């Protein structure tokens, strides 16, 4: 009963709009839902804009008035120049005219700011579209309106700001780029003008609505104004005294502030870096004596959250760093502003320590800016040795665990921290490490804390110092253990004294007894049951592998055979407590240390004695499995299986080409049992049907095809000997994972076959012509098949199978080449396919595929395939791409739809391509493709657009294809036409820009 | 260091 | 909270779901500390699941003697099992649960709290 | 004591299935873009009595824009989402925040970068910096794993409230209560639901 309104056939009822409004703001349940999709209905009428006079005349709800503005909005921004010429001087006066009623009620100007910023707005978007050609004396009669009434001059800057952020601001992407430098040149030919009355109005006072409102609209000059208005007035002098005394001004005015600490100023001039000190010196005195001290608990304030204080240290802190990091220059070299530069610093170190991670990232990136300087720049470091003496305080007392990049972060400072005081960095971490053993300090938090400061600076300190301070580290480290009682509280420092230890890898290469004894006892740790333990150990043991190979796999003296070989003797024993994943970890921690053994036929034997156990299980399960193929159904046999596998990848991963003869050595079954796996998967959703494939029988047995295939991938992708990879792996590997994925059902196919392939295609690709065509044979059309139905299904087959097809398009284009022309055709309908992905996973891949096509099609010459190529497709991925182009829905690859159209175009403006691509009969011949280009594209878009005159695609392919050669013009030309054919009336001439 | 390995050697977080 | 005259008999990381059979879709619930609690002063042994960070219930039914734990074509490690008078989001409303555990051995641990539990209700 | 919260951001960040996830605490995991708007009460119980949120769920689709900043109005609070997989997403960030702005001139805000599930992150946390000079709250979030995801709603709890010491507090438990013409219905229910595979059975929980 409440759709009445939108019979536009009679009159409208602005009572029953007030309450269908109303239901919708201030009701609930399915009474505002049905309000709801009347109140759009009723927007989206494309004649709703004919009754807006009557909604901002005669109705007494704000809300529709807004809504009444806001279909004014869309009809002036998309069909202005569609508008008979006496309704575009109607609106305006009525829109001016309603300002001017709103300043005079204060009632309303005090109780109806929303209406009055979207009547501003809704009147900026007409100066978008009529100023200043079709209203010259707005700027002249905008200020002789302003010293008629104070609210009108507090509205008329209200105007100015929302202008000033449509022509400098948000332009870019919203109007051509003629527009744009229209209104910005309009803007600064009448902006002297301006000033004089924002300048006045801040300068004679006096309401304070007023003078915010003003000084909002100077932070938006400031991105675009010339210096001068800056600098050659008095206008610091009154941001930095006058303004920061208010709190209602204090806000807006250090966000003008620091603007400025950004302008453009030529720093030769000696009088403007006066200016610069001048008000940094003024506003850090009036933040003195007006706001807090330099002494007040600023962390305290912050967590308080009283009124505007977390947004003022928020801005305090914007604008110090903005300043220092840019003219701290200025106040390091003069004796008087020593105490100026100290006092701010002061300032940040307090904000340093709120407890506000992104405020805390903040100043970080400042200290980092000035250590760094410390660290390079001569003289300057002992200007900041108080600064940097509390500094290190801060950050040893906030370390992360390692937000991955705010450790790195911290870590970098503190090791600046170090470089520029070695002394003071000790004393810090080891007065702060004793205050942990009294007790006053101490939690799992802030010992943790602590051990990571201390083991982030290793490294910085000679290796004489260095080990002066660890052994101090490690003495206090394990008196605190012997202190706590409960293990708890023992697991929680043993686990740091082996962070500790296991940074600082220079230290333990030079102390081989302390270095064999942490691993032993690490090794212990390995049967330790209370959680979080074994994990330290196998983390620990690895991260110190990493780092002191060359260690274990030497002789070392008073030692009778190299390390590596007392672990592997003792594995089963060491690793007999550990998950299934710590042992992987644990097999690939020796891997690495059996990669250095650079005498090959000893570091085989290794490789066989640390394989021992998963090849006895190995050849075991190849027998007891093979007759009969029973045990596959038992999950601990599938379970064992998987383990083996994954303790090959583990090692392999490590190892790289150094592991070749232990793929061989089970090389030949385990392709085997990747068949008589794949029989069992197949025989069990002949049995159960597809909801096999999601019951745990299948999934562990999908398990080991997966890992199967990745040990596969992960040896190809490192080794060394391409030709052994070719003459050996290849070919029983694709005899064994192909025609199992090709006579497959869409849901027992592994996607990691098309991982699998592209690994074995990107690395030996140019030596396998017919193993690539032998892999598109079994994987192409039946993949491509289950994905060209929709975006959605099968997502992981969708992102590898383009993966596959760029690779191959890359190594073996020549397989394509040999396809069948009807295959070749579902071969370009799949790139064209992967265009329309909004998943940028296969966007981006397909967007390749096409560029990388061309190129190859080019490479051929004048032959009958690239000729051919072209007849059939050329225009087919020009039409394409221009629709993904334009559709507004794939905005996110705007840059290599560009790149790939313009190497189209560029084609045949260089008479690339060979043949016509036209037919015949449908064209004069001897007509250039250049002509018939221009020609099918001004048909094409005008079937696509035809709210776009025959002139505009002229101007626009006219100055699209003449700039074929220039990316960046290019791209912008495209932005112009996307934003022309949003509206009606788009000027032809704004494709001369360039 | 080699009495220093041995503190870290018996060390017990069972007690 | 209104748990302090109860008792922990059993306490499990689960994450619950419910079944949609109007779409034929499962549905998560909530994921968190699944509890048993014994009345001290009924002997009544209930569940109550609360999810984590916002401590809002997802849980809230009589261990009943008359439930069976039947398990889900795809997990072993998981429990499907219907329930008649839920009161998590209010009225006792009747829901088809399934609710999975980190290992195969909390929900088979999870079975032999469930019923036992079974067992103190039909006293 | 309710408070209305303004939901925008790009289409396809993770407006709707977060707001989903704290109403029914399931996951969505197909896209069906929101037509205009989706008007939802969420209760929250802290040490401070319960706090509603109208919480205003609108369409970053622009051909499904409906009112637009419209919404906007009267909005006491606002969540900015993007999707730290698409810089697309945060790149908009400056206009959805602009449009925002000009309606609710001082409302506390939350800027949100969902999707941190996701291996292939493109927008890194250096990258994002645009909440530092707008006084916006930022954090890391994820609707598919729950990361910080009780986060923006305690902020804002914090924010309108005044209290920065509010914290979610436990609802209180009651008891739970105690036929056979429907036990061959209930029992229909259930042979499907076992037939029916559990989403995510590689997960954790
Ligand atoms: N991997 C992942 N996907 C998510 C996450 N959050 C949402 N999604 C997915 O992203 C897609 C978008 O869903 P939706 O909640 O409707 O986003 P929206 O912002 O409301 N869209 P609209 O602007 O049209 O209203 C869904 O497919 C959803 O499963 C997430 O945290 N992680
Ligand atoms: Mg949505």
């Amino acid at each position: 009963s409440m759709e009445g309104i939108l019979d536009f056939s009679n009159d409208l009822d602005i009572a029953l709009l007030d309450q269908v409004v109303s239901t919708f703001y201030q009701g609930s349940g399915v009474q505002q839902k049905q309000a709801q999709e009347i109140l759009t209905k009723f927007q989206d009428n494309p004649d709703a804009w004919q009754k807006a006079d009557q909604i901002l005349q005669f109705s007494t709800n704000p809300q529709s008035k807004f809504i009444a503005l806001s279909i004014l909005d869309k009809l002036i921004t998309r069909k202005w120049k569609l508008l008979p010429n006496d309704h575009r001087i109607g609106i305006r006066n009525f829109v001016v005219g309603m300002i001017i009623s709103m300043c005079q009620d204060d009632e309303v100007f005090k109780t109806q700011k929303n209406l009055i910023n979207k009547s501003d707005l809704t009147l900026v978007q007409i100066l978008k579209q009529e100023w200043p050609q079709n209203w010259p004396e707005f700027i002249p009669e905008l200020i002789g309106s302003s010293s008629s009434s104070v609210n009108v001059c507090e509205n008329n800057m209200i105007v100015l700001k929302l202008l000033s952020e449509e022509v400098f601001d948000f332009s870019a992407e919203q109007m051509t780029q003629a527009k744009a430098l229209h209104l910005k040149n309009s803007m600064s030919k009448e902006f002297e003008q301006i000033f004089k009355l924002c300048f006045q109005v801040l300068e004679q006072g006096s309401s304070s609505s007023l003078i915010v409102a003003t000084l909002e609209s100077l932070l938006r000059y400031l991105h675009w104004i010339p210096y001068r208005y800056i600098y050659e007035t008095n206008i610091l002098e009154l941001l930095s005294t006058k303004f920061m005394t208010s709190p209602d001004t204090r806000a807006i005015t250090l966000k003008c502030l620091t603007e400025v600490s950004n302008l453009k100023i030529p720093q030769d001039n000696d009088l403007i870096k006066r200016q610069t000190v001048l008000f940094f010196q003024n506003t850090l005195q009036q933040i003195a004596t007006s706001v807090m001290p330099v002494t007040a608990d600023l962390k305290a304030t912050y967590a308080n959250a009283n009124g505007n204080d977390q947004s003022f240290l928020q801005d305090l802190a914007m604008f110090l760093t903005t300043y220092l990091a840019r003219n701290r220059a200025l106040l390091e070299s003069d004796e008087s502003l020593r105490e100026l530069l100290l006092n701010a610093h002061q300032y940040l170190i307090q904000l340093s320590k709120i407890e506000e991670r992104e405020l805390f990232k903040t100043t970080l990136d400042y200290w980092h800016n000035l250590v760094a300087d410390l660290f390079y720049e001569p003289l300057k470091k002992h200007i900041y040795e108080e600064i940097c003496s509390q500094l290190r305080l801060v950050i040893i007392e906030n370390m992360v665990r390692p937000t991955i990049q705010l450790y790195k972060s911290e870590r970098e400072v503190l090791v600046y921290l170090t470089h520029l005081n070695v002394i003071d960095t000790e004393e810090i971490m080891i007065s702060k490490l004793a205050r942990q053993i009294d007790g006053s300090e101490w939690s799992w938090h802030n010992i943790n804390t602590l051990s990571w400061a201390i083991g982030s600076i290793s490294g910085t300190m000679s290796e004489d110092t260095e080990k002066r301070f660890v052994v101090t580290v490690i003495k206090d480290l394990l008196g605190l253990c012997e202190q706590k009682r409960g293990k708890d509280n023992k697991a929680v420092v043993a686990s740091d004294i082996m962070y500790v230890v296991g940074q600082y890898p220079r230290f333990l290469k030079a102390h081989w007894n302390f270095l064999r004894t942490v691993i032993l006892k690490l090794f212990k740790f390995m049967h330790e049951t209370h959680e979080g333990v074994q994990d330290m150990a196998c983390d620990t043991f690895i991260k110190i592998v990493q780092k002191c190979k060359y260690h274990f796999v030497i002789q070392q003296p008073r030692e009778s055979e190299p390390f590596i070989q007392t672990i592997i003797r003792d594995i089963q024993k060491t690793t007999a407590d550990l998950q299934p994943q710590q042992v992987h970890t644990f097999y690939k921690a020796c891997g690495i240390i059996i990669s250095e053994e650079r005498s090959v036929a000893e570091r085989n034997r290794l490789l066989s004695d640390l394989m021992q156990l998963p090849n006895m299980a190995w050849d075991t399960i190849v027998e007891q499995s093979t007759a009969n193929p029973t045990l596959l159904l038992d999950s601990e046999t599938v379970k064992i299986i998987a383990n083996i596998i994954k303790t090959n990848v583990a090692v392999c991963t490590s190892m790289g080409a150094d592991f070749y003869p232990q793929l061989g050595h089970i090389y030949y079954n385990m392709l085997q049992l990747y068949r008589a796996v794949s029989s069992m998967i197949s025989a069990q959703v002949a049995a159960e049907g597809l909801i096999a494939t999601k019951t745990p029988k299948v999934r562990g047995l999908r398990t080991i095809k997966k890992e199967i295939l990745k040990l596969v991938e992960t040896y190809i992708s490192k080794a060394r000997n391409l030709d052994d990879v070719v003459k050996v792996l290849v070919e029983p590997l694709l005899n064994a994972v192909l025609e199992d994925y090709m006579n497959n059902v869409p849901d027992a196919r592994d996607a990691e076959v098309l991982n699998c392939m592209t690994t074995v295609v990107e690395k030996v690709g140019h030596m396998i012509p017919q193993g690539v065509i032998l892999i598109l044979q079994s994987v192409f059309e039946c993949t491509l098949d289950m994905i060209n139905k929709d975006f959605t299904e099968y997502p992981e087959h969708r992102v590898e199978f383009y993966k596959l097809l760029k690779v191959i398009n890359e190594k073996s284009f020549a397989a394509f080449l040999e396809l069948p022309p009807a295959a070749f055709k579902l071969f370009v309908d799949a790139i064209c396919w992967a265009f329309k992905h909004n998943n940028r996973d296969v966007e981006v891949n397909g967007l390749q595929i096409a560029l990388d096509l061309v190129k190859n099609i080019e490479r051929m010459g004048n032959v009958p395939f690239a000729n051919e190529f072209h007849k059939n497709y050329f225009f087919i991925f020009v039409s394409e791409t221009f629709f993904v182009l334009t559709d507004s829905d794939h905005k996110s690859g705007f840059s290599k739809q560009a790149l790939l159209l313009m190497k189209l175009i560029s084609l045949v403006y260089d008479n690339k391509i060979s043949v016509p691509l036209y037919q015949e009969a449908e064209v004069p011949q001897g007509t250039s493709n250049q002509v018939y280009l221009s020609q099918y594209l001004a048909n094409m878009l005008s079937n696509a657009f035809p709210h776009l005159t025959s002139e505009q695609i002229a101007s626009f392919l006219s100055a699209l294809t003449k700039q074929c050669k220039d990316l960046v013009v290019f791209k912008g030309t495209l932005r112009d036409f996307l934003v022309q054919i949003k509206e009606v009336g788009g000027d032809p001439t704004d494709y001369l820009f360039a | 260091l080699n009495e220093l390995a041995l503190k870290l050697a018996g060390l017990d977080i069972n007690k | 909270t209104m748990e302090e005259d109860e008792e922990v008999l059993y306490k499990v990381r689960a994450k619950l779901f419910r079944f949609d059979a109007d779409a034929k879709e499962w549905k998560e619930r909530g994921t968190g500390d699944c509890k048993f609690l014994k009345n001290k002063k009924t002997n009544k042994v209930r569940i109550l699941m609360r999810r984590d960070k916002t401590l809002k219930i997802c849980a809230n039914h009589i261990i009943a003697p008359e439930y069976t734990l039947k398990p889900n074509v795809g997990s072993d490690r998981s429990w499907v099992y219907a329930c008649t008078a839920d009161i998590a989001e209010g009225e006792a409303e009747a829901f088809t649960f399934a609710i999975r555990f980190g290992s195969k051995e909390n929900a088979d641990k999870f079975k032999e709290e469930f019923e036992k539990a079974q067992e103190i209700n039909k006293k | 004591v309710q408070f209305k919260l303004v939901l925008v951001g790009d289409g396809g960040t993770g407006k709707t299935t977060f707001v989903k996830r704290h109403l029914t605490g399931e996951f969505e995991k197909k896209y069906v873009a929101t037509l205009g708007v989706e008007v939802h009460p969420l209760v929250f119980h802290t040490n401070r009595g319960p706090i509603k949120f109208n919480v205003w769920d609108t369409a970053g689709q622009e051909k499904f824009g409906g009112l637009r900043d419209g919404y906007y109005i009267q909005a006491q609070c606002a969540i900015i989402m993007f999707d730290v997989t698409s810089r697309v997403t945060y790149k908009n960030v400056p206009n959805w925040h602009r449009d925002l702005v000009r309606v609710c001139e001082n409302i506390p805000i939350v800027l949100c970068g969902n999707k941190v599930d996701i291996k292939d992150r493109k927008v890194k946390a250096k990258s994002i910096v645009f909440h530092r000079k707008k006084n916006l709250q930022y954090y890391d979030i994820s609707a598919k794993s729950n990361y910080n995801f009780e986060k923006p709603f305690l902020w804002l709890a914090r924010k309108l409230i005044g209290d920065p010491n509010l914290e979610f507090v436990a609802m209180p438990a009651l008891a739970p209560p105690e036929d056979p013409a429907l036990a061959a219905q209930y029992e229909h229910d259930l042979e499907v639901a076992q037939t029916t595979a559990l989403p995510d059975e590689d997960d954790d929980l």
